[PDB]
């Protein structure tokens, strides 16, 4: 079970760990969140359910992106399966719910109110996107990685706990 | 056996 | 990786591939017309063994490299062998040169060698007493002395035949000579046709089992 | 009728691997068993019945005198 | 040894038999035929010293 | 030195035992090159696994020739327990049965019509024009290889090409045929038959 | 230059494509080197179609031949109509020791035409050691049907005998009895191995295929595994089954609970083999699936066990 | 097919008194290994010369009691 103060921070480091069934859409998120050379460390975290199978040495995590490719159900069962390993105290301001291959709408094996009802039933954001083309990546990855400096509290002025009050 | 799991 | 290739070597016999050594006579010279086809007369040492045999491969190979193909083949060769064992041989070790049925009449004719001396060994241990064997790694002579016919002798030979293709035909003759003490007190007709009797023989039981019945029926009626 | 052509010689094809199989097992059960005792029984009896041409011990006996001296080189 | 008693017993023995193979010309017709150098299965005093010398010394260090 | 005067052993168990075996984990590959007499061209690679009810992983021995693919998969029925006998009861079948290949590719120019051949050339019938002496009558030499396992075919009949019966010479040019063909190998043969019947003399009526 | 024949000609000159028209109708031997001057290939497809049939009419065009151009066309679009696999199978005994090509050609020729009195089977031993048989049929009450052939590429000595599952009529337990009664052997088979591709059955029935710094990837112990067990289960270079697996799922749900499964792919074990490390599938990907190949089998028929 | 039916049945008949026959066969017997040399018995076949050999060979029987059981040794040696 994650929790979101088990460890401690580093300096700039902003770790962030997506979340998502399919791997290699997780891989181009990451590459495109880490494309632009920002001014904070950020050893982007992946994984595919959130047992997260228990390493010792796993710096604090700051943001859990919960990655629900819209286009797969799987990608819900597989998150709501690890929605229930997350500490209560985690899902505040350090959780947002991706919801890949939104907008193409053919391919939806999901409702987007389901991924709506579930981002706000858990209490955090949701953030639309799709994956999938580097031209919504290259901005969904600069939409991370300054929720990422809020949560990780690189920002001077606002707390994970003060994002979800701006997100709601 | 035929791996009907 | 040499551990499991010497077990390779164990279990997919090359039969103790022991002492190898390749050396090369480069002959891409331009004696050949070299603006025709290349050549490279290659030469190996493998001194190799058998169970009990030994083998050295001084192997020269003629490796004919055409401009578009590649066509292996043999010039010289010499094996470093043993004698009658490979006096039927010794025409493949001219028939190689005039290697691959080396190891392919002799992988299997060790397997004649094993059933052979096995063999042997199996009926001078477990029936002694009067089946005498001239023991020897060649010498396919057993002997047999009944005594209620006081006169009774017979010898079974487990010779040897590898043809011209490789394969190997172990000739099983029974050469008979019954002396005169009891040669004319049976008076039946199984003399005559023992070297030819013994062929259906080995089809009743096997190849030694046959061997090994003859032996219990046709000497122990003394003990019994 | 070609219909029953083709179930004909589906069987004649099944008539003829049996046969042919049948015929395998006939002879090789006749050589063994006809000639087997008729040779075995009638030799290990007549081995028996002798128990209970001249040039093979002497060819044997070269063999072995010619050993000698390979055993000596041996 | 008692093979080598036998070997000593064979040392006699092999100068005993060199002799009779001489004299016996009838057994001399084997290993002198095309029919007999091929299909009849296909000076050794200093041999069978060797078979002493180096059979007595080589089954005692055996 | 182990590095070379050991690993020269896969080196030399390539050119010898026509049985070099890959140590590729979960299976030896057994690179089975074959051989006729002193020329050898191609190899057969038979391919297992190392578990325990022989399983034959995918094997390379010839699939376009595959009487020996029969005898790769119905030898199994045969022997297959003794891999020891298998690769030599296989190594028999593929140094036969590629000598077969090779007992082809000397003709080119000798024959007339083509060589008809089976897989494995289990039937060598060819309709060449061997014609010492000028009246043209050709043997259709049908070569039976009774057996996979004799390089020599067993069964020869070098038939008259639908003629009567001719003069003593080509009766015994028939019957030199025969005992040439089943106790020597076409390489060594129609090689010597050029060398024998020399000038290569063609044919009148056929 | 004949009913039936000169039409079919034109019908099967269409279907080839403009670029291996010199290749086709170099291999069936009817236009010899004088004859490819005069049609200029390259003009248009019309043109060609008209050119070339008259060719044969000067050429006097048999459906002997016809049809081999019919063979010569598949073996180059082997990729369509889907194949069968059909598998003999001899008894106790020694092989076929006489596969002559005429006396394999005449012992199915005359079964063949034994019951199907009107087929104009067409032979052509393709340089692979393959007969390509084209088998085009029709009742005693009909003519020969060219329209649609049977093309069995029966491989010469092999126990496997391909076949293009055309239409499946009382002609296949013939086309098989012709098949095993010409070559020598006793009972067919089919081995419900089904593909389009032939190129790829003849390597399933001969199993002659395989012969940053930053992203610290937490599931890495479990991306290598599944990458692992996706390697020992399709190991190298996976053939295009491009077929219809079928699994005709018995089973009861965890009485029976009957499917259809029918896995469709371009390229289907590289789709499987893909599957596992993209999220689909789990990393023992249930040999039910793996094993296409090694059971040299895709139509199953499954049941529970 | 009647006539290879006549055949399987007869021959399936006889085969079956037959194999009768065969257990008949292996009662007596209770109480490529030949056919490749199935022509080998023609060289057992091939006196004065027998005469004088044998004579030679009882005298060199004597020589065999040195001889042959020096080689019954020497090997006996060698394959221990």
């Amino acid at each position: 079970v994650l929790r979101p103060l088990d460890k401690l921070p580093g300096l700039n480091t902003a770790t962030i760990l997506l979340v998502g069934t399919e791997d290699a859409l997780l891989q181009q998120l990451a590459d495109s969140m880490l494309k632009e050379d920002c001014a904070s460390e950020l050893k982007v975290h992946l994984a595919k359910s959130l047992p997260l199978p228990s390493s010792v040495n796993r710096p604090r995590i700051d943001l859990i992106v919960f990655v629900v490719n819209l286009h797969s159900k799987y990608s819900l069962q597989n998150t709501e399966e690890s929605l229930r390993h997350v500490d209560a105290s985690f899902f505040l301001g350090k959780v947002c719910f991706l919801a890949t291959g939104a907008g193409r709408e053919s391919h939806c094996s999901i409702h987007r109110h389901t991924v709506v009802k579930l981002a706000h039933t858990y209490q955090s954001p949701l953030l639309y996107c799709d994956l999938e083309v580097e031209g919504f990546r290259a901005t969904m990855a600069q939409r991370l990685v300054r929720v990422l400096q809020i949560c990780a509290g690189h920002v001077p002025g606002v707390s994970a706990l003060n994002l979800l009050s701006l997100l709601r | 056996e035929f791996i009907i799991d | 990786h040499l551990e499991s290739e010497l077990s390779f070597l164990s279990t997919l016999t090359g039969i103790n591939i022991r002492n190898h050594s390749k050396q090369t006579e480069d002959l891409t010279s331009t004696e050949m017309t070299e603006k025709s086809i290349r050549k490279v007369l290659q030469r190996h040492r493998l001194s190799g063994n058998c169970h009990m045999v030994t083998f050295q491969l001084e192997f020269q190979i003629l490796e004919i490299q055409n401009k578009e193909r590649l066509s292996s083949a043999v010039t010289d060769l010499n094996i470093i062998m043993e004698p009658t064992e490979c006096s039927e041989l010794s025409e493949f070790v001219s028939r190689a040169e005039e290697l691959f049925m080396f190891f392919r009449s002799l992988h299997f004719f060790v397997e004649w060698f094993e059933y052979r001396k096995r063999t042997f060994k199996h009926l001078k241990e477990k029936y002694p007493d009067a089946v005498y064997l001239s023991e020897g790694p060649s010498s396919c002579s057993m002997g047999i002395r009944s005594a209620s016919r006081p006169g009774f002798e017979l010898v079974i030979v487990w010779r040897i035949q590898i043809d011209e293709d490789g394969k190997v035909f172990p000739k099983l003759d029974l050469l008979t000579k019954v002396p005169q003490r009891a040669l004319e007190l049976d008076k039946n007709r199984a003399i005559e046709t023992a070297p030819l009797s013994f062929r259906t023989l080995v089809g009743l039981l096997g190849i030694e089992a046959a061997l090994e019945s003859l032996i219990k029926s046709l000497c122990a009626e003394e003990n019994n | 009728k070609k219909r029953q052509r083709m179930i004909e010689v589906q069987d004649e094809l099944l008539r003829l691997e049996p046969q042919l199989k049948q015929l395998q097992t006939k002879y090789d059960e006749l050589k063994e068993r006809k000639s087997s005792l008729r040779n075995a029984a009638y030799f290990l009896s007549n081995l028996k019945q002798l128990y209970q041409y001249d040039s093979s011990s002497l060819p044997a006996l070269l063999f072995k005198a010619r050993t000698l001296l390979g055993a000596e080189s041996h | 040894d008692e093979f080598m008693m036998l070997l000593s017993k064979v040392e006699k023995l092999s100068e005993e038999i060199m002799e009779i193979m001489q004299n016996l010309s009838s057994i001399q017709a084997l290993e002198g035929s095309r029919e007999l150098e091929n299909l009849i299965g296909i000076f050794l005093k200093r041999e069978m010293q060797k078979t002493k010398e180096l059979m007595t010394k080589v089954n005692k260090q055996k | 030195e182990e590095k070379l005067e050991n690993v020269k052993a896969i080196l030399q168990a390539y050119h010898f035992t026509g049985l070099s075996g890959k140590l590729t984990s979960r299976g030896v590959c057994v690179c089975i090159s074959t051989a006729f007499e002193g020329n050898l061209l191609d190899s057969y690679f038979v391919d297992l696994v190392i578990q325990k009810p022989l399983r034959i992983h995918h094997h390379s021995v010839p699939v376009f020739i595959p009487l020996e693919e029969i005898a790769a998969k119905y030898l199994q029925t045969n022997i297959q327990h003794f891999l020891f006998s298998l690769c030599e009861y296989l190594n028999a079948y593929s140094g036969r049965k590629y000598q077969a290949d090779r007992l082809q590719s000397d003709f080119a120019a000798l024959l007339t019509g083509p060589l008809q051949r089976n897989p494995l050339c289990n039937l060598l019938s060819f309709t060449y024009k061997l014609d010492p002496g000028g009246q043209s009558f050709p043997f259709c030499a049908r070569l039976l290889y009774k057996d996979l396992t004799a390089t020599l075919p067993t069964d020869v009949t070098v038939t008259c090409q639908g003629v009567e019966v001719l003069s003593t010479s080509w009766e015994e040019q028939r019957a030199s045929h025969e005992t040439l063909f089943c106790t020597k190998p076409l390489h060594q043969v129609f090689a010597s038959f050029t060398r024998k019947g020399e000038k290569l003399d063609m044919s009148l009526v056929s | 230059m004949d009913e039936t024949v000169a039409e079919f000609i034109k019908r099967t000159i269409l279907k080839i494509p403009m670029n291996e028209l010199t290749t086709i109708l170099k291999a069936w031997d009817f236009l010899s080197e004088n004859q490819l001057q005069t049609v200029n290939f390259r003009q248009r497809k019309e043109s060609v179609v008209q050119h070339l049939i008259h060719l044969c009419e000067e050429k006097r065009a048999s459906i002997s031949d016809a049809a081999l151009l019919d063979i010569i066309y598949m073996q180059f679009h082997q990729h369509q109509k889907v194949w069968e696999v059909f598998q003999m199978s001899k008894g106790p005994g020694e092989d076929v020791d006489l596969f002559d090509m005429k006396q394999f050609k005449n012992s199915f020729k005359k079964i063949l035409q034994r019951a199907l009195k009107n087929v104009t089977v067409s032979f052509r031993e393709t340089e692979e050691n393959a007969v390509w048989i084209r088998i085009a049929w029709g009742t005693q009450y009909t003519k020969p049907n060219q329209y649609k052939p049977t093309y069995v590429v029966y491989y010469s000595q092999t126990p496997y005998a391909f076949t293009s599952s055309s239409m499946l009529r009382r002609n296949t337990p013939l086309l098989g009895q012709a098949l095993t009664i010409a070559s020598k052997h006793h009972q067919i088979v089919k081995m419900d191995l089904r593909s389009r591709y032939l190129d790829s059955l003849k390597a399933i029935v001969f199993k002659q295929y395989n012969q940053d710094s930053r992203i610290i990837h937490e599931n890495i112990v479990e991306k290598e595994r599944v990458q692992r067990i996706t390697q020992e289960t399709f190991g190298d270079y996976p053939q295009p089954q491009l077929e219809f697996a079928q699994y005709k799922l018995e089973t009861k749900f965890k009485e029976p609970l009957r499917c259809l499964i029918k896995f469709s792919s371009p390229h289907l074990l590289e789709a499987l083999k893909s599957l596992a490390p993209a999220g689909i599938a789990d990393a023992p990907l249930s040999p039910l699936l793996t094993c296409i190949p090694n059971k040299r089998m895709n139509y199953f028929k499954i049941r529970d066990k | 097919v009647e006539t290879t039916e006549l055949m399987t049945g007869n021959i399936q008949s006889l085969k079956n008194k037959i194999q009768i026959l065969a257990s008949e066969v292996e009662e007596e017997e209770e109480r490529k290994t030949l056919k490749a040399p199935t022509l080998q018995k023609e060289i057992l076949a091939l006196q004065n010369a027998l005469l004088k050999d044998l004579d030679i060979l009882h005298n060199s029987s004597q020589m065999k009691s040195m001889s042959t059981f020096i080689e019954e040794a020497y090997k006996k040696l060698d394959a221990s």
